[PDB]
């Protein structure tokens, strides 16, 4: 075993989770989970691979076979991983979340013989137990983690973050039946912890990502070639994706501070292509680099492209979904207020925000666009024609003014994609954002659209200059 | 009795090192698995009782059931926090154990190699054993009579041997660890925790999205709360032998092998250790 | 391993024996006393008091009222008089279960560990390389006797050898730390 | 009469083995029988017994089919591959408690079905603990060997 | 809901000959569209008796019956062999549950009573004899739902449910 | 053969004796000799209405009523109060059973018709409110409690046995 | 009489050849000694379930056995554990065929497709006390040819 | 020489006799006297097609057609159907074997072509439905010998062996 | 689907392939790629008899014939040299399986009318005689696979498979 | 070894003998009661009382009605007519 390479990266406002869905907990703190890197690296490998397969073969391959193809690198049920990650985040402390005291016993007395719901809000460095039965009583707590002011701003001013607080902030309390205080004092006490821990957010989380090789994986078929392709999918993971939660909206965006390597025979082009991001100096100059890195994985420097192997499996378009990189939908602007655009992206992904109420100026072409691009949207098909008039935009074949047709989305009935694109509460967003920079103080927002397989076909330039105006008013 | 199980959770938070954690977790699993049932009208619960919380609290309204399965997820997370917070390591009985054992092996005229390894990152040893298996789905190698997690000597011997067999070839390994026609020349002892900074166990999660998944359509997270060994926990174990011949390749290999994986899921950097000290008591 | 409430003294594990197991120890001491000169009336005495309580789960050396043994067997334990001295000669208590219960408790009291064999190249478990073994916990106590015959050398074997004999390695799995054991002569720990 | 554990295991196996339809469901049941007999020793019968009922995810229909399997033959365990496996191994355990006359069948079905008598089942199992433990672990060893033979591996 | 009718599948079918006035409104709940019968309703503690078969009650909780719950009438307004209960659909032990129903019904279930000079001696019965599952798909599963059966009769999966689900404990006296 | 009746221990008292509790033979299944009530029959799918405390048959198997079995004549005048089953004694669900009984029996259980005017919403009732955990505890027992005058003075455990077993379901309409 | 010693010669000859690898031979030598005493101590049915489980008879190994009944160049595939247990299973079935304890046609159609294996094991269970009486001298002969013709490890 | 033919035991009616007059000689293959039916023939790799009880050759060894092969020639009509097979009687898989056959047996089997219209998915057809259980004896067994239905109290067993011995597969398409 | 044909492998060159061109698609069934032969089909109750071997249909289940499944057509519309069934491939008794096969396949099997005028009296025959396996290689394993053994280096690892796997039965006339 | 089913008085093991084993003890007692004046009527009458109940599994000093001996063998025991004073004196019964 020996160290393959080292990637000193940084993350921008990462929302890394844990057992409690927060980056800190009563026991430890991890702002970077080496399990999420390995999990996302594999996700950005099954995407890049199907990109290399939808540019040289016109074929798409299922996930359970791409990793079966790469299991000699990332490992599987039949083989240990050949690469092993090791994240060494800086400041290397213990830094658990400790709640020293929380003086709350009036709100306890405000909660006898009643079924209310407590709700926490952080108003001017002080939190309030908003009993929806009209009692905004304050609380005098004292804890760690020093919420400065900025996160309190950043959370309240970002409509996405504030929307996900709706879980971690409130809970009903039935007390008409037998009640207590030793029990209520412990219900409310953790409700504080699960709330303040949501505010352990930090910009500029600097960590290293050491990647080791074992030197015991004999070159089965393309080991030396499968591996150096995985490094490519790791760079595009760094350059297009982030770690943590809501990375499809800019959070946890990754950068590159300095890349070393220790085996020139493999990492040669990878470190070089990675070296080209330490000194980015112009918006459309990076738009060239984003394409420079991508094409060197395509027809230029074709990394052994051994698709002619009996491991893969073509997908079924009417029952499978696959995400791959459309090399054309890419936009690199420039920004100087990360927090502003981080809160602006809500203007571009919400069905009422002041960026797509301008670009796609209607109800249906607006919503139906998000339904097919903005991940999964809560669309309640209990009202009138606004389930079909958005269907009329997303049919497989019907009267279309805009090209948002889905591979088997039929009207008057529901196929597999008909329910999937409509009722499946876990669907990633094809429209993504990422803020990237280092050593230049020149932050560049990046916008792109992952190409899916359920799309019948998409008018490239139309939905591009939709995305174009998008990335413009997001600043 | 059922009057005994409803009180089992209070027993954990009032002893903190003195219940049988193995049997306490197993008994808890009867409540975690009948969680919906233990909530119906099962009063006579003390003030200390942690099941009232799920009577008072309420998470869904349209479903009696969906209200419960959410409460059960919280109960599991709460149980993992009780164990990790209350059950903390008392390593005096281990030091008295290893010091008594070490004197025995001197009586038997061995050359002992005392070794302390320190947990650097959250470790996972014996993930497929039975401790919380009935709650968390994972386990930890747990000695139910020392009432402590441990690393099996067979695992340390098997990890060290794979490093010598890989480094020093085959014939050198089978000359130190033997084969089906020669006995081994090195014995190992289980590794028990002797000192921690604050915690001994620590909750964690594994949330697979794309595992055995064909496409993006069949993807959905499956969170798995479980227990891991906390960082900065020192495990002590012994290595003893009779031939000085085998003394060098063990004292050599030890520091290297620990910095790599010494347990489960070390490909993603979980069970990495740190040679804290090596003591060598020559026989005579 | 034991879990119990109602005790000013908590226990993680306890000693457990049965009446059939003490009978065979009495039977051993009965016969060797008639097949030799050595008469260990003190052990016979301690065991006779315990055997008189047969039919009930009793509790020596402590004051437990009822417990759950090995997660599965709830027993209600009578208390034999506290003045019956310790036979283990230690601080942990000692239950004597009636043999119908104690046969289940003692069998589930053995440590049972699965081991594997690793593919050297895939670093994964081999095919059919997974088996399980059975250990008896630390601090278990076994009773046996060592008998000799008048030989001018049984005299030396008992005089010098048997005295300088405290620690021995028994059984297998020696290289994973199993097998070390201690011999405690009744002659000096009666 | 009285069936020995190996005859009681064949009877219980040819009901389950026929109720399972998808071979993926049978390969799961092969994993259940292999390690659920080792778990009953390490964590007792009673903790492991309710673990199985939970992992079975006894829905109204799944529990309905399981009851049909005791009497009918056309009964088919339907559900996910890991649900029906644990649902099948629950029948294996129930088929023993019922036939050996350890627990009455009415009380057993009424336990799995309604929540009130479920707690009462937890009690009967602690009285009958020395009865079940002595025997069951060799009837389940036969179910383990019957599955490793009649069901191809993973 | 309306006046509701529970009929039993068990294989004599002359009491499902006795099925009567249909929905009137649209209260068909036992969905049979593609996968087969849904919202099946099992009664525990009864038995069909298949001889003047009218669900005679018993005391065992191990014997049971399964059938169809459809919008009906008390067999031409004859309320001696029916119970006519009303439950809030909380206590509706349905199987193969699909969708949901409102929270009150007027369910009519057949009734009989124990007659002495005999015992009860109940026994389970399966369903086989593909002529029988033709006898009921034509008679008792058709003249209740003969709007389909041009599309879902060889993607049928209803006999796959009849043979599987509709077990019962006939008296066999 | 001896015939028996079925009385229970409700929170209510609407089943005062409702019967001639003796048939000329003092045999009893629900034996309370050794360590508490034994062989107590549990009836599934029924509620008591807490008024005219006869049983309402319910399709829910989670309905819960349990009582004792006593041998008498079922008030042959009022033959409108039961349903007079006959099961082989192996088809009824008992609790804390004793030496088995494997011969046919005739049993009478208080049955009140559905009487459809409202919808049933059954609810669980334990036994508490010591006001009656002694008074009618004597009454329903006093047929066999003046014998218990030796079994209740020094063998007094069955007052806490009522607390546990009999947790029937009152309809509570 | 010694008909069962001749029968044990034909059977061992088939096994000794269908076991190609010499380590698979040394494993069958282990099975022949252990599995004859286990039928003594534990009985036939417990030992048969033990055998038939370590054999891992899917359908690929069933054809090797079914052919070996007839051909003399079939070969057992698998590793030393699987082949040796599968060989010993054939050793047993060979006796029940050449002694009319089971109809060979039944035993071959039972080994074949899906479920009559359960019928076989069910039938074998009803003949258990007959079999365990007749195979003693046969399995003891197999045990001695094994220890003679196959070297140790 | 000894002409013989195959007639088996399905649910269908086309198997009633399916083949004209028996040999006329006193020879048969299957005993019927003491233990019920003896020497039931089992042919593998064929199904009955739910009608027209002929055996289309499948390939899997799981498909059974259990029946009583008897002495005779097929229908004294077009030989476009039957196998017309000769074998030394040590090459037909009998079950419940009795007094040994010793000669070569020319046999006729109701063979259909593979019928390559679509897939053949066999459906195991067990025998039940007591009404036909007697009809089978009434249409097949009572005529092949005529020593049955006339002088047998052993008719009871022939009612049971059909529901115990014969169990086959069918295409049903 | 792919119209597949079953070239059994006896010692004789009676195979002489006498069937039509290869797959017409891209996939055989009987692969020989790297671990040897694969997906070898097995037929039971048939003997090839190698007198223009055409698998005379026996009824003894102990008679089997192995062989390869390659996609071809039954000899230029001469559809009587074969059986021509259509089956769902779940019933395909295959050996040394390597991967998946779909839900519907057409199988052409060289078939002969039941060879009457003789009792079958078939006997087992293996494959030996390296002259024949050398023939069989160039006869079918190269005429149908003149693209393997060339991208494959080791060939004489799979030559003995023909001696090892492909046993059969024959009337031996 | 015994499994004490159909009873609540639990034994772990039990003494098991058969009738042919007793007949050989009767023979030894009948013979030597002639080759010597010594008679063993107290033993010869216990054994003969037992041998009268041949063709049935009996238990002498117990109330079992059923058992599973050595993990495999089910026996339906019929207790002796009245009692026999424990031929081999021990609390453990004799079948």
């Amino acid at each position: 075993e020996e160290l393959l390479m080292s990637l000193k990266l940084k993350a921008l406002y990462p929302l890394t989770g844990g057992y409690n869905r927060h980056s800190i907990n009563p026991f430890y703190e991890e702002l970077v989970r080496p399990t999420e890197i390995k999990g996302l690296w594999r996700w950005w490998n099954r995407v890049l691979f199907n990109t290399l397969a939808y540019s040289t073969k016109g074929k798409l391959y299922t996930y359970e076979s791409i990793d079966r193809l790469f299991e000699d690198v990332f490992g599987s049920e039949n083989k240990k991983s050949a690469v092993r990650l090791e994240v060494i985040t800086d400041e290397g402390n213990d830094n658990r979340f400790e709640l020293s005291y929380v003086e709350l016993d009036k709100v306890i007395d405000c909660l006898r013989n009643y079924k209310r719901k407590v709700s926490l809000d952080f108003i001017d460095n002080t939190l309030i137990a908003e009993i929806e039965g009209s009692t905004k009583i304050p609380i005098s707590f004292k804890s760690n983690l020093d919420i400065d002011k900025i996160i309190k701003d950043l959370v309240h001013n970002n409509k996405l973050l504030s929307f996900e607080l709706l879980g971690f902030k409130s809970v009903e309390i039935d007390a008409t039946k037998i009640s207590d205080k030793k029990i209520l004092k412990e219900i409310l006490r953790d409700l504080i912890t699960n709330y303040l821990e949501y505010f352990n957010i930090k910009q500029e989380v600097t960590f290293t990502l050491n990647i080791y090789l074992d030197k015991s994986r004999e070159h089965k078929q393309n080991f030396e070639d499968k591996l150096k392709f995985a490094l490519y999918s790791l760079l595009v993971f760094i350059l297009l994706g982030g770690i943590g939660r809501k990375t499809s909206r800019g959070f946890g965006s990754l950068s590159i501070i300095d890349v070393k390597c220790y085996d020139n025979s493999i990492c040669k082009k990878i470190e070089d292509l990675a070296k080209n991001f330490l000194k980015i100096s112009s918006g459309n100059e990076l738009k060239s680099k984003i394409e420079s890195i991508l094409d060197c994985i395509k027809n230029s420097c074709i990394d052994t492209l051994y698709i002619e192997n009996n491991i893969l499996s073509e997908i079924d378009p009417k029952k499978n979904v696959v995400y791959f990189i459309n090399s054309d939908l890419f936009e690199v602007k420039r920004i100087n207020d990360k927090e502003k655009v981080l809160a602006n992206i809500y203007k571009a992904v919400s069905s009422e925000g002041c960026c797509i109420k301008s670009i796609i100026t209607d109800k249906y072409v607006r919503k139906s666009f998000l339904i097919a691009f903005g991940g999964y949207r809560k669309v309640e098909k209990d009202k009138g024609l606004d389930i079909g008039f958005i269907k009329n935009y997303l049919c497989e074949t019907c009267e279309t003014v805009s090209s948002f047709n889905i591979v088997d989305f039929l009207l008057s009935e529901g196929s597999f994609m008909s329910d999937y694109i409509l009722q499946y509460e876990h669907r990633n967003s094809l429209l993504r954002f990422k803020l990237i920079s280092d050593n230049s103080n020149n932050s560049y927002l990046i916008g792109y659209i992952l190409h899916s397989s359920y799309f019948k076909k998409i008018d490239i330039k139309y939905v591009r200059c939709i995305l174009e105006k998008l990335t413009y008013c997001v600043i | 009795a059922i009057d005994f199980l409803v009180n089992i959770l209070e027993l954990i938070k009032e002893k903190q090192c003195n219940i049988n954690l193995f049997s306490a977790i197993s008994l808890t699993s009867i409540v975690y698995n009948n969680f919906g049932e233990f909530l119906s009208n099962n009063q006579s619960y003390s003030t200390n009782n942690p099941l009232l919380k799920y009577h008072i609290i309420i998470l869904n309204d349209k479903n009696k059931t969906k209200d419960v399965e959410e409460k059960r997820n919280i109960f599991k997370r709460e149980v993992a926090e009780l164990i990790s917070r209350n059950f903390k390591l008392d390593g005096e009985k281990v030091r008295n154990y290893f010091d008594s054992l070490k004197e025995v092996l001197k009586s038997l005229k061995y050359t002992i190699v005392d070794v302390e390894i320190t947990t650097r990152t959250r470790a996972l040893i014996g993930v497929s054993t039975s401790l919380g298996k009935l709650i968390f789905g994972s386990g930890i190698s747990f000695d139910p009579y020392m009432n402590l997690p441990y690393i099996p000597a067979s695992e340390i011997k098997g990890i060290v041997r794979s490093y010598i067999e890989g480094k020093l070839g085959e014939q050198e390994a089978e000359e130190i660890f033997g084969n089906e026609e020669r006995e081994g020349n090195v014995n190992f002892t289980d590794a028990y925790p002797t000192r921690s900074k604050d915690f001994l166990f620590v909750p964690d999660v594994i949330t697979p999205h794309y595992n055995g998944k064909k496409s993006e359509a069949d993807a959905e997270p499956r969170p798995v709360i479980h227990l891991t060994i906390a960082p900065k926990v020192t495990f002590r174990f012994l290595i003893y032998y009779k031939r000085e011949d085998v003394g060098k390749p063990i004292c050599d290999s030890m520091p290297i092998i620990l910095i790599r994986g010494l347990g489960a899921r070390s490909s993603v950097g979980y069970s990495l250790f740190e040679l804290r000290k090596i003591e060598v008591i020559k026989a005579a | 391993r034991i879990i119990e409430i109602d005790s000013a003294k908590p226990y993680v594990w306890v000693y457990v024996t049965t009446y059939e197991l003490l009978k065979k120890v009495k039977l051993y001491l009965d016969s060797i006393s008639q097949l030799s000169n050595a008469s260990f009336s003190n052990l016979k005495n301690k065991i006779d008091t315990i055997l008189a309580k047969e039919g009930k789960n009793i509790t020596l050396d402590s004051d437990l009222k009822s417990a759950i043994l090995n997660e599965d067997f709830y027993v209600e334990l009578e208390a034999l008089n506290n003045k019956i001295p310790s036979i283990i000669n230690a601080g942990v208590p000692l239950l004597v279960l009636e043999d119908s219960i104690g046969r289940e408790v003692i069998n589930r009291s053995l440590i049972r560990v699965r081991r594997i064999r690793i593919d050297r190249d895939k670093k994964v478990v081999e095919t059919g390389g997974l088996w399980s073994e059975e250990y008896v916990p630390m601090k278990t106590i076994f009773f046996s006797v060592l008998l000799g015959k008048e030989s001018k050398e049984s005299a030396i074997f008992a005089s010098c050898i048997l005295r300088n004999l405290r620690y021995v390695i028994l059984g297998g799995k020696e290289t994973i730390g199993k097998g070390i054991v201690e011999l405690r002569w009744v002659k000096d720990v009666i | 009469l009285y069936e020995e554990d190996y005859k009681l295991a064949l009877e219980a196996f040819k009901k389950v083995f026929n109720a399972l339809t998808h071979y993926g469901a049978k390969q799961a049941f092969r994993s259940r029988a292999r390690d659920l007999v080792e778990e009953i020793y390490n964590s007792g019968f009673i903790p492991t017994f309710f673990y199985i009922i939970s992992k079975a995810e006894l829905n109204s229909d799944s529990l309905d089919s399981l009851i049909s399997l005791f009497s009918s033959d056309n009964a088919i365990l339907r559900g996910s591959d890991e649900n029906v496996s644990y649902s099948a191994y629950l029948f294996i355990i129930l088929y023993y408690l019922i036939k050996r006359g350890i627990i009455e069948q009415k009380f057993l079905i009424q336990a799995l079905r309604c929540e009130k008598t479920r707690l009462d089942l937890i009690d009967k199992l602690y009285n009958l603990a020395p009865i079940i433990s002595a025997k069951i672990r060799t009837y389940l060893l036969a179910i383990k060997r019957l599955s490793e033979a009649l069901i191809e591996a993973r | 809901s309306t006046q509701r009718e529970y009929v039993f599948i068990p294989i004599t079918n002359s009491i499902t000959i006795d099925v009567k006035i249909t929905i009137g409104g649209s209260d068909h709940i036992t969905n049979i569209d593609e996968r087969g019968i849904h919202n099946v309703l099992v009664i525990t503690g009864y038995a069909v008796d298949e001889k003047n078969g009218r669900l005679v009650p018993t005391l065992d909780p191990c014997d049971y019956v399964k059938g169809i719950l459809v919008a009906g009438t008390p067999q031409q307004a004859q309320s001696n062999d029916f119970l006519t209960l009303k439950l809030p659909a909380n206590k509706l032990y349905l199987i193969r549950k699909k969708g949901n129903i409102s929270d009150d019904l007027k369910i009519y279930i057949p009734y009989s009573s124990p007659d002495a000079r005999n015992s009860m001696k109940t026994k389970p019965v399966s369903i086989s004899d593909d002529t029988i599952v033709n006898n009921i798909i034509k008679e008792v599963f058709d003249k209740i739902y003969n709007i389909t059966q041009k599309e879902k009769v060889k993607i049928e999966k209803v006999k796959e449910d009849i043979k599987e689900l509709f077990s019962y404990y006939a008296l066999e006296q």
